[PDB]
């Protein structure tokens, strides 16, 4: 988006207000976080058979 | 809207005219929460005979 579309806001309305400044680059930074570790004893269609242990997990960017 | 108003806090008293409930879970009308109907006295196990190792399979 050009300087004018950034300053006036004539871009997608979901773009953050901070990116309106013609110096701040409109930019998505996507990262994948994990919130449960499940470890099972089977590799293909692991239902009904294995002995598994899982716990809810946190993470940090 | 049943999971939306499930996490309601009843709180029979209101403070300052805000006569409205607050919820820790307000999702949408895109969270249909099914309710089985017949379930007279019989479990799902009755007529299935499942014992702690094997699984049933869902059609819907």
């Amino acid at each position: 988006y050009t300087d004018y579309e950034k300053a006036s806001g004539s871009f997608d309305k979901a773009i953050k207000t901070e990116a309106r400044d013609p110096l701040v680059a409109a930019y998505p930074i996507v990262g994948v976080g994990m919130e449960k570790l499940i470890i099972s004893t089977n590799e293909h269609a692991s239902t009904d058979q294995g002995k598994t242990v899982s716990r809810a997990t946190t993470n940090s960017k | 809207t049943e999971s939306n108003t499930a996490g309601v806090s009843v709180n029979v008293g209101y403070q300052n005219g805000f006569t409205a409930n607050v919820t820790t879970n307000y999702s949408h009308t895109t969270d249909n929460s099914t309710a089985v109907q017949d379930s007279n006295g019989e479990s799902w196990n009755t007529g299935l005979s499942i014992n702690k190792g094997e699984s049933a399979y869902i059609n819907a």
